[PDB]
DNA sequence: AGCACAATTTAACACTTTTGTCAAGCGGCC
DNA sequence: GGCCGCTTGACAAAAGTGTTAAATTGTGCTATACT
């Protein structure tokens, strides 16, 4: 429930490299 | 100068780098590997780095300094700090931040448009769109709608917290239109709300400055307090404080932001990282919503931030206000003895060295003892145990100078009071027993806190007005006080209780017969009538009005005379037949006073007894007294109130309280009715229901009866023997306390609620069947939680009442109101549709000393218009009431009076006390609360109807009421048993469920409609179809009705004057000039607006109604307010605007520093008073 | 009886017996299995600052099987308080309410006496700028009161102190504060130098005169005694003091009646029974009699009973025990009582003649035979008539008479009296608390001020926020005029307001001390 | 370092105590009243010597340029106030000021 | 909480520790002088135990 | 109570402005002045204990007998509350 | 879990010098 | 002629500048494992 969960949200919303 | 008012609201963050400066930055280690202080960073003093060598040049002169190394004449050693403000700057520079905003939607939502949402883009979450270039999904915006991606979909534009600060001077050159355009929004209901509240955030603004620099750009700490250094002592060590590491959660955030925003930081990683200092910041506010234990991830105690610590609640508001440290003063146990009646104390005769010992050394100083004041502190220390010349020099202060004595707990102004310290023996600390009935708890350990005024204009403003001896004979409440408390009243009731034994009945021909025979063997000196008189013939009393009945005390001191009332004839002023006994207290009341004159046209005769009366009589002696010789019959009630009872013993054995022997055969009838009910099932007749309560009323029946039956046992044979009832009388006993012991009592009821089965076999004499102990105690516990629970909701309760009444101090002289208000003389039942005598107990402190609204004609004299009706005129108006030439009798009440920053002059008819006319500088605003402050332990809050109606709340059922007085209009039909009521207009329908649906008709203004048999409608809908005609008067008549139950002493205007406070805020309509339409303008305030416009604008306004809580939250002041459950909206509200605090109010002086504006520091006490003759003579020619 | 084994309050008996005890403060052992030694807890320590105690009861042997009580223990027999002679009845008024009335008996036995123990500690901080040490050569403390029960440092084991003496004089190089300007006059003056230690030492609390029982060295390089890092030498005093019995304290039985001790007045006064033994304790009802009716009367009744009797009866809850039970009881002790009077040479006397005629008419005792039988059936239910040692002639009355049950509560009133001036103090929090000295401490209820202000104290209400407490710079003020001069005190100035203003500003908020003018804007806090 | 402040957790405080700071000016003002009895060519020289005019601890070399006379004799006095101020205080109860 | 300094006043008040039971404590029926609705879970009950 | 405190109200309009002139008179005399006192002759106020018979040192309850020989005046008088000083001057 | 290099920086301690205090000698006054 | 006071010389004790020795940061960077 901490506001780690929105950074964690937009952290893994991005896929990283091929 | 003088300090007097006082300003706050925000401030610009410009203002912000004004009081800090500079003095910041750097981590906030609070020590090093070594030199534990210093740390430059944290708390380093302002300019000390190790060895500055300079900042000492700012300062002007007064010593010297600069010493290199180590440090110089700078604070850390001395003035670091002195406890003063020290403003850091925490620097600070990131995108935004936020002070809380509160929880109102301050700062927010209001100025602007959006809820429950609006913290979304506050904290780094959304997006709020401020710009226009034409957008394409559906138009353009300019709030809050690209929830992420959405701005990039483009791709000005802010999706940070920092649009908040954007919207500065785009809300500022829209302000002048938030307040135009905004209030452009005419009725149309509903909205007509927000635009109501939305003005009042924008009125701030309005004016006075204000900008919106509520989106913090840099804050700014605290470092002098926070560090508490190596505590030893007991089995401990170590120690620190908070304020530092919860705060290092912020200066480090910002630095860290500052080294990855100035490399290569990408949004994403900015947005998590920077919404975390604004987190920092609501977390040094007020850690709430989520929390920020310690010791992660693991849970444990909750960092203090601010919230009920340190400007919040309990931790630096409340302990602040009035629960301080006294620096002068001490606590011991309780004793009693005879001491001198009021006038002196106990007080230690050792710990008093320390408490007197400032004067006491300089008196030593003068009388050779001590050789300067220096030694004099070096003689009492070792406890070498001085004894010695010291006790004496000691008297010489202790002489006509006052200490403060206070009771733990505190309740109503008889908690405090003052007396003169008389060292006795020992450490206990000793008073007069009558004092007891004043703090009301029972000798057993108790302690009293000692408190000692030093300042000599703080002694005369104590001993003459908190002298035991003043404030403490007629209290507020309504009745008496100082009167004799229990003991004594059975000291003087064991000589009057009539001394027939019951001898039979025989004649003399003028007492030559039966007067030496019967003298001999039956018939003493009882009954027997000859002549006229009876036994009375015996012991003929001479003596005269010139020394005493010298027969009489004389006869009784020999084998002669029993005393005890024995009946004998007297001479004092007529031949009479008042016992040696009764003449015994009247001439302890003469001496005392002077005369027995007076004693004698007051003390009664024909029904003596010196029952519960002893009240009455202090209290009528006080018209021909006046505390210097009333102290005197307390004082004379003593000594013998308590030898007469030494002198003669009274023990209550085991069978001082004789069983009923006419008892037995009675329970045997009430069991055989017990077949009666029981053979009923068996022949199945009367439901098993019908059965239960069938047999409860029986047994409810009985047990009075026997009651009866042993009070009467106890009434005719047995007289003084029995002291179960000298005391159940008038003394210190209770009635059905009697029916418990030789009783039976046993109706106890389940601990759910029902009456059990079979009673209890009480008899105490016989051990109960073990069952009925078990059987009782589950009536026996609610008896003790419920009284311990006085102090979970309501002790919590009597604080709203002592904040609201708090400016209303009776002030000024003669205002001049035309209404006035006309108190019943007669109520109704709701049982029987008949008025009542109102018991006379409500009437009597209904109208004792008031002010008649109008001049009152009943039989004979008339009462002028503004006469203080006293005691007598009460009577003469309660006795006449029977005949039938009043009804309503016509009185001022505290609420009628166009003034609400103060009480009222000559209105408040009577200070119940002095058995005087108010004094001005009385705050009765606080005396108000010492009468509901009381009660409260007296109650039963296990159900808390008395704050029902103050907060105003909708009561249990809503107790539905007709809103407008139609007609009858009854009509039943399956389960919608609802009534109406109309006439020739229209109809409104109350779904009337299944209940009390009475008949009535004939329509009705508002009554209850049937339904709300008690309790009516929340007295919102009262005002709101009536006005406060109905509002004012209904608490005063229904909230007494909780009081009268229980037979309550207070009454009066002390309920009458805080009612006025729930009910002086009006509302606006068509204002004149006066900007908000919606408005929530005080009453006389308002009055102001439209009394010097009135030389001109119409100003209409609406009587609204706010209950108690309500009253505190929105008043003319700040310093107030809080407390309750809100120490964060107030704070708010009161910040922002210019809300510029009073200047009339007793705390805005006691907290600021101010002197207090009642007392004796009203601005109607502030001249000269010195003039030895000579002065004012020479003056004259020095002119 | 199972009190007192159940709780190993006192010791036991293993097997046979054959105790051939030697006593003392170690039980010897018995013929049964073995030799086993039986220490006694030799006082121990309590956590509540009691020290109970374990006197055997043995010699030569014996078995069956109590073996030495304990605490309050007689026996095997439960014995928390004491039971003595009691007299319901009122007394010029030192038992109003619900006090409690006591003699000067008691004492003269010390019947009515505690022990009462508190353990302290004294620990050599090292703070590296200056290490402390317990040294007996104090600085500027060079006197003889310690010289001649300090010595070495710690105080001698078995030597009376009292309150204001040294206990554990430790040496700390700790300098806070360096040589003061015109005080290093007064330094040279005489014949003495300067210092570099200061005086700094634990100092009896406010209430210790009894003695010390033993100490405890426990400083570092000792790997059994885990103690604080940087800590050395903790040293740890056990102080005892008698109790003995001064006024007030509560009584309170074993039914509910609490109370007080108001005065004790020396044998002389006091209720004389008609053959000696003056009244011990006096119990007047009101408080809980009439009101909170309980049964502890039916104590006394059964009280001399047993004493001339000579049995002390026993009581199960809920069985026997009752009225009719006293009668026959009652019956034996009066004539045993009366009889020694009958004859030891006299039988009724005046005084206790005309208590009769009192009964007679008051329904209590039934008219017929010789006083002899009416002062029977008086003492079944009552007692004696009773006199006065005080006044000189008999309580017109029939007064009840007896032994009940007298305790005592942990609640006295020594250690629960304070008493203080300005030497109290609280750095930071800006009011009296704390103190290396005194640790005094008093608390002005916000129901309290409200009351105050109620009256015309405006000087005396502001006065608790003036000098005292709040003031700092304003403490001096009067304490310093007082002592000088009369002077009227300071007009006023909070300390902790200035505190709040700076707490408050920690935000925006702006607490501007607006002056009557307005446009000036004044404010204080300048350093003035 | 402490659970920072639990369940104002820990009181303790020593530094601007009240009394000290009565006793300060009181100790100050006892010498003004104990330096009546003294001459300036002995007192003023104690004022400069043990830093007390102000704060400046001058000594017998700074004391004798403006004393007219030099070190020797302007230390005699300093040694005849040890002396003559001493046997002004075995006589007069004062030694109560060291323990502050 | 409930490891309370044991009284050792006396024998008795040990022993009453051990006895002496409550319903405070890590549970949710703590909370003293206030808690919900606690006025019928503190009185009296049909347990003579 | 108060020796005559009954009659002390009587005469002040109200209880709290009795107070203040209480005070205001003790506060001249005994600390200004103890030789300003009307009462000199054997009215004045005397304590009698083991030793003999002194003045008390307390000055409040001169004021309440100083407030009733009928001597003396209250009220809003003389503006100027500097000049106390110069009529205080006089009296050394 | 951490070692080094370097580099650089921080911290403290010791020297030779200077300053202060005490004793002795000389001069002046009685 | 003697005594007292003042001034100067000598001795002892404690500072400003120099000198060197011990610790932190960065960075480097290392380093190893997994994808
Ligand atoms: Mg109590
Ligand atoms: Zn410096
Ligand atoms: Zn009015």
């Amino acid at each position: 429930s901490d506001p780690v969960r929105q950074y964690l949200h937009e952290i893994g919303q991005v896929p990283l490299l091929t | 100068k003088e300090v007097r008012k006082v300003r706050i609201a925000l401030a610009s963050p410009e203002k912000i780098r004004s009081w800090s400066y500079g003095e910041v930055e750097k981590p906030e280690t609070i020590n090093y590997r070594t030199l534990k202080p210093e740390r430059d960073g944290l708390f380093d003093e302002r300019i000390f780095g190790p060895i500055k060598d300079y900042e000492c040049a700012c300062g002007k002169y007064k010593r010297q300094r600069f010493e290199g190394k180590v440090c110089e004449r700078c604070g850390v050693e001395v003035t670091r700090s002195i406890v003063r403000r020290y403003r850091m700057g925490h620097i600070e520079l990131a995108t935004p931040a936020a002070h809380i905003w509160f929880v109102k939607d301050v700062p927010s939502k209001i100025g602007t448009l959006l809820d429950l949402s609006a913290t979304e883009l506050e904290q780094v979450l959304y997006f709020n769109k401020y710009i226009v270039l034409d957008p394409k999904g559906a138009v353009l915006d300019g709030v809050p709608v690209e929830k992420r991606q959405l701005l990039t979909d483009e791709e000005d534009a802010r999706m940070g917290a920092e649009a908040i600060q954007e919207l500065l001077k785009e809300l500022d050159l829209e302000k002048l239109e938030r307040e135009l355009l905004e209030e452009m929004k005419h009725p149309s209901r509903a909205r007509r709300a927000k635009a109501r509240k939305r003005l009042e955030v924008v009125r701030a603004f309005l004016d006075s400055g204000n900008r919106p620099e509520w989106m913090i750009l840099e804050a700014v700490p605290v470092l002098p307090p926070d560090l508490r250094p190596m505590v030893q002592v007991d089995g401990g060590r170590f120690a620190t404080s908070d304020l530092n590491d919860l705060y290092r959660r912020l200066i480090n955030r910002n630095n860290r932001l500052k080294k990855l925003l100035a490399q290569g930081a990408p949004e994403i990683i900015i947005r998590n990282e920077k919404r975390m200092l604004q987190e920092a910041v609501d977390a040094v506010i007020d850690n709430g919503r989520r929390g920020s234990p310690v010791t992660n991830p693991g849970s444990e105690r909750p960092l203090r931030s601010l919230t009920d610590i340190l400007s919040g609640k309990q931790g630096r508001f409340r302990q602040n206000l009035l629960g301080k440290r006294v620096d002068y003063s001490g606590r011991s146990v309780i004793v009693v003895g005879p001491q001198l009646k009021l006038h002196q104390c106990g007080l230690p005769k050792r710990m008093a060295l320390e408490l007197f010992k400032p004067f006491l050394l300089k008196k030593m100083e003068e009388k050779a003892f001590a050789p300067n004041v220096k030694a004099a502190r070096r003689m009492l220390e070792r406890q070498r145990d001085i004894k010695d010349e010291v006790w004496d020099a000691l008297e010489e202060v202790i002489h006509g100078k006052v200490v403060l004595l206070n009771r733990a707990p505190t309740l109503h102004r008889l908690g405090i009071q003052a007396f003169q310290p008389v060292l006795v023996e020992g450490q206990s600390i000793q008073l007069h027993p009558l004092v007891c009935e004043a703090f009301n708890a029972d000798f057993d350990g108790d302690q009293m806190a000692v408190h000692v005024p030093l300042s000599s204009f703080a002694q005369a403003e104590a001993r003459i007005q908190m002298l035991s001896a003043h404030n403490l004979l007629s209290p507020a409440s309504g009745e008496p006080l100082a009167k004799p408390s229990r003991d004594i009243i059975l000291g003087l009731y064991y000589i009057t209780q009539v001394r027939k034994e019951k001898k039979g009945a025989g004649m003399a021909f003028a007492t030559p017969e039966e007067a030496l025979a019967a003298y001999e063997r039956g018939e003493v000196a009882l009954n027997a009538p000859i002549v006229v008189a009876g036994r009375e013939t015996s012991v003929g009393r001479l003596k005269f009005v010139f020394a005493n009945p010298d027969e009489a005390l004389l006869a009784v001191a020999h084998g002669l005379l029993d005393l005890q009332d024995v009946v004998t004839v007297r001479y004092l002023g007529r031949r009479l037949e008042t016992s040696p006994g009764r003449i015994l207290f009247a001439r302890i009341v003469g001496e005392a006073v002077g005369d027995e004159k007076v004693a004698q046209e007051l003390i009664q005769m024909d029904v003596p007894q010196e029952k519960n009366s002893l009240k009455d009589l202090v209290y009528q002696a006080f018209l021909r007294l006046g505390m210097e010789k009333t102290a005197r019959l307390l004082d004379a009630l003593k000594y013998y109130g308590f030898t007469l009872s030494t002198t003669s013993g009274i023990t209550i054995g085991i069978d001082d309280a004789v069983i009923p022997e006419e008892k037995q055969r009675y329970l045997e009838e009430a069991d055989r009715k017990l077949r009666q009910i029981e053979q009923a099932y068996e022949m199945g007749f009367l439901t098993d229901r019908e059965r239960y309560d069938q047999v409860i009323q029986l047994w409810t029946e009985t047990t009075e009866k026997v009651t009866q039956a042993v009070f009467k046992n106890f009434e005719e044979n047995y007289p003084f023997n029995p002291l179960y009832v000298m005391a159940q009388s008038g003394a210190r006993g209770n009635p059905q306390q009697i029916r418990q012991l030789c009783g039976m009592r046993g109706l106890m009821q389940k601990p759910s609620g029902e009456t059990f089965e079979v009673p209890v076999r009480s008899s105490f004499r016989e051990g109960l069947t073990v069952l009925e102990y078990f059987i009782s105690s589950h009536g026996a516990r609610k008896g003790g939680a419920d009284t311990a629970l006085r102090t979970a909701d309501s002790g919590y309760l009597t604080r709203k009442l002592v904040d609201v009444a708090h400016e209303i101090v009776v002030r000024e002289a003669d205002c001049g109101t035309t209404n006035y208000i006309s108190v019943p003389l007669f109520q109704m039942d709701e049982v029987t549709r008949t008025l009542r005598l109102r018991k006379r107990s409500d009437i009597e402190s209904g109208l004792y000393g008031r002010v008649l609204a109008r001049e009152v004609e009943a039989l004979g004299r008339r009462l002028e218009e503004g006469r203080y009706l006293s005691l007598e005129d009460v009577h003469f108006l309660i006795k006449a009431a029977e005949a039938g030439e009043v009804r309503e009798v016509p009185v001022r009440s505290p609420l009628t009076c166009q003034t609400r920053y103060g009480v009222c002059q000559k209105c408040y008819g009577y200070d119940l006390s002095m058995a005087r006319p108010v004094s001005i500088g009385e705050a009765v605003g606080v005396v108000a609360a010492e009468s509901i402050g009381e009660p409260g332990t007296q109650l039963t809050m296990r159900t808390p109807r008395v704050i029902e109606l103050f907060e105003a709340r909708r009561p249990k059922a809503k107790a539905v009421i007709s809103e407008i007085d139609g007609v009858v209009r009854i009509e039943e039909g399956e389960d919608r048993l609802s009534v109406f009521v109309e006439s020739e207009g229209f109809s409104k329908e109350y779904k009337l469920p299944k209940d009390a649906r009475l008949l009535v008709k004939d329509g009705d203004y508002v009554e209850a409609g049937q339904p709300l048999t008690r309790g009516a409608i929340d007295p919102h809908q009262l005002l709101e179809a009536k006005g406060p005609e109905a509002v004012e008067r209904y608490l005063v008549d229904e909230i007494q009705k909780v009081y009268r139950a229980q037979g309550v002493k207070l009454h009066d205007k002390h309920i009458e004057i805080v009612v006025r406070q729930m009910l002086k805020y009006v509302e606006v309509t068509d204002p004149g000039d006066s900007r908000l339409l919606e408005g929530q303008v005080l009453e006389k305030w308002d009055v102001e607006a439209l009394n010097e416009r009135l030389i001109a604008v119409p100003v209409a306004w609406k009587p609204l109604l706010m209950g108690v809580t309500k009253s505190a939250l929105s008043t003319k002041s700040w310093l107030s307010a809080a407390s309750f459950q809100n120490t964060t909206h107030v704070l708010t509200e009161a910040a922002i605007a210019g809300k510029k605090d009073e200047l009339i109010g007793l705390k805005e002086n006691v907290i600021l520093g101010r002197l207090i504006p009642a007392g004796t520091g009203s601005d109607f006490v502030r001249f000269t008073q010195v003039v030895d003759q000579r002065t004012l003579k020479a003056i004259e020619e020095a002119r | 009886e199972r009190v007192v084994r159940d709780s190993l309050a006192a010791l036991y008996a293993e097997e046979d017996g054959e105790v051939v005890k030697v006593d003392g403060t170690r039980i010897a052992v018995r013929y049964e299995d073995g030799r086993l030694v039986h220490p006694l807890r030799r006082y121990a320590r309590s956590n509540q600052g009691t020290a109970f105690d374990q006197r055997p009861r043995v010699r030569v042997g014996q078995r069956v099987d109590l073996l030495a009580d304990g605490p309050a223990s007689e026996e095997g027999f439960l014995a928390l308080g004491q039971n003595v002679l009691v007299a319901i009845m009122p007394f010029d008024g030192y038992n109003f309410e619900d006090a409690i009335v006591i003699s000067e008996e008691l004492l003269k036995r010390d019947f009515y006496t505690s022990i009462h123990i508190e353990r302290y500690e004294i620990e050599a901080r090292d703070t590296k700028l200056g290490p402390e040490r317990i040294t007996r050569d104090i600085p500027h403390l060079s006197e003889a009161a310690l010289r001649d029960l300090d010595e070495e440092g710690i105080v001698r084991i078995g030597a009376e102190v009292k309150p204001g003496d040294i206990l554990v004089g430790r040496t700390s190089f700790k300098g806070e504060q360096e040589p003061s300007p015109e005080e290093r006059l007064l330094r040279s003056i005489f014949g003495e130098k300067a210092r570099d230690v200061k005086d700094t030492s634990l100092r009896v609390p406010p209430g210790e005169g009894g003695i010390v029982v033993g100490r405890l060295r426990l400083r570092r390089g000792d790997p059994g005694v885990e103690l604080k890092p940087g800590v050395r030498e903790v040293v740890r005093v056990f102080v005892a003091q008698k109790r003995k019995l001064q006024v007030g304290d509560k009584l309170a039985n074993r039914h509910g009646n609490k109370g007080v001790v108001a005065k004790i007045l020396p044998v002389e006064d006091m209720p004389h029974l008609p053959d000696g033994t003056p009244v011990d304790v006096i119990l007047n009802p009101l408080g809980v009699p009439s009101r909170m009716n309980l049964g502890q009367i039916l104590e006394t009744h059964l009280g001399l009973a047993g004493y001339f009797l000579g049995q002390r009866y026993i009581s199960p809850v809920f069985d026997g025990a009752t009225e009719p039970e006293i009668k026959e009881l009652l019956a034996e002790a009066f004539n045993l009582y009366f009889g020694k009077r009958q004859g030891e040479g006299f039988g009724v006397d005046k005084r206790e003649k005309e208590v009769l005629a009192r009964a007679e008419k008051l329904g209590l005792v039934s008219p017929g035979k010789s006083p002899e039988e009416q002062l029977k059936e008086l003492f079944d239910l009552g007692k004696v008539v009773l006199y006065d040692g005080r006044t000189g002639e008999p309580f017109e009355g029939p007064i009840v008479v007896g032994q009940m049950f007298i305790m005592k509560l942990y609640h006295m009133v020594e250690d629960k009296m304070h008493a203080r001036s300005t030497g109290p103090y609280s750095l930071i929090t800006q009011q009296p608390l704390g103190g290396k000295a005194q640790f005094g401490g008093q608390r002005f209820g916000e129901m309290e001020v409200w009351a105050l202000e109620a009256y015309g104290a405006a000087h005396t209400l502001q006065e608790m926020l003036t000098i005292k407490s709040d003031d700092i710079e304003g403490r001096n003020a009067a304490y310093q005029a007082i002592i000088k001069g009369e002077d009227v005190p300071e007009p006023s100035v909070p300390e902790s307001f200035r505190v709040l203003v700076k707490e408050l500003q920690a935000l925006a908020l702006d607490v501007q001390t607006l002056d009557e003018k307005d446009n000036p804007v004044d404010i204080f806090e300048g350093l003035a | 370092v402490s659970l920072e402040t639990p369940i104002d957790f820990i009181p303790d405080e020593n530094l601007p105590s009240p009394v000290e700071a009565a006793a300060q000016s009181l100790l100050s003002e006892e010498l003004e009243k104990a330096l009546s009895k003294l001459s300036e060519r002995e007192a003023m020289v104690l004022k400069l010597r043990k830093g007390l005019i102000d704060g400046r601890e001058h000594t017998l070399e700074e004391v004798g340029a403006y004393f007219g006379v030099t070190r020797e004799r302007i230390r005699q006095i300093e040694n005849k106030a040890l002396r003559k101020l001493k046997y002004h205080e075995s006589r007069t109860r004062k030694l109560r000021d060291f323990l502050e | 909480q409930l490891s309370q300094f044991k009284d050792e006043t006396n024998p008795l008040s040990s022993l009453r520790h051990k006895r002496r039971i409550s319903a405070l404590g890590p549970g949710g029926l703590t909370r003293e002088r206030a808690g919900f609705d606690v006025r019928d879970v503190h009185r009296t009950h049909y347990g003579r135990i | 109570a108060e020796p005559g405190i009954d009659k002390l109200f009587g005469m002040v309009d109200s209880k709290y402005r009795l107070t203040v002139v209480v005070a205001k008179r003790a506060q001249q005399l005994l600390r200004h002045r103890f030789k300003n006192t009307v009462l000199e002759p054997e009215e004045r106020p005397k304590m009698r204990t083991l030793e003999g018979l002194y003045d008390d040192p307390n000055a409040v309850t001169w004021a309440m007998k100083e407030l009733l020989t009928g001597r003396l005046f209250f009220g809003e008088n003389l503006v100027p509350e500097d000049r106390l000083q110069k009529e205080m001057e006089r009296l050394y």
